[PDB]
């Protein structure tokens, strides 16, 4: 499968989430993605196909993972936004007021600002700290998904927030919403992950 | 809030 940001992918059959960039480790492809989406070696399917395993991952507490790919994937540098791409070209971090949107299987790209950083989440599982808060809409199946300034700079993976009895938050006012992310820079760095980039 |  071609790895792009925001696209779907199935957990052991199951649950699904979306793509959030891809990565290498070494020699070894990769994407990172929510840590609630899969335990350490759950399988990722794509397209009816296995893709790979889930190599670690950290949740509650934090909210993070990668999923260790074959190398018959075609890792790529780029984040869907309806049929056109956002090309991924670092991880600056945006400040709050910054745009940014996100891209997921259920909610497709969706587009606010940063509003708030180092924000708790209490999930049922257990808390989840230093998240950082847009208010672009979200809905489940997003979860893990791109976040990235327009200009290419990825700025974390989608955790969670306030969904509604719909399945979203796009059904309330932005002023509203809560849609909270995993700052990509931990991630990278506790994986010793590199940003594939175009 | 929930995860997604």
């Amino acid at each position: 499968a071609n790895i792009v940001g925001g696209i779907e992918y199935s957990i052991n059959n199951a649950s699904l989430c979306s793509v959030g960039f891809s990565v290498t480790r070494g020699a070894t492809k990769g994407f990172v993605t929510a840590g609630h989406c899969g335990t350490v070696n759950a399988t990722a399917r794509i397209g009816g196909a296995v893709v790979g395993t889930f190599a670690a991952r950290v949740f509650p507490g934090n909210d993070r993972a990668w999923v260790s790919l074959t190398s018959a994937q075609t890792l790529l540098p780029r984040v869907a936004n309806g049929s056109s791409f956002v090309t991924v070209r670092g991880s600056t971090e945006a400040a709050v007021g910054a745009a940014v949107c996100r891209s997921g299987r259920t909610t497709g790209y969706q587009c606010g600002t940063i509003t708030a950083k180092n924000v708790t989440a209490n999930y049922a599982e257990g808390a989840v700290r230093g998240l950082t808060q847009g208010n672009a809409c979200m809905g489940r199946g997003d979860s893990g998904g791109s976040w990235i300034t327009s200009a290419g700079q990825a700025q974390g993976v989608m955790s969670g927030g306030n969904v509604q009895s719909n399945g979203n938050n796009c059904g309330i006012p932005a002023s509203q919403r809560s849609s909270l992310f995993e700052r990509l820079q931990p991630i990278l760095s506790q994986y010793g992950l590199s940003l594939v980039t175009g | 809030a929930a995860p997604v």
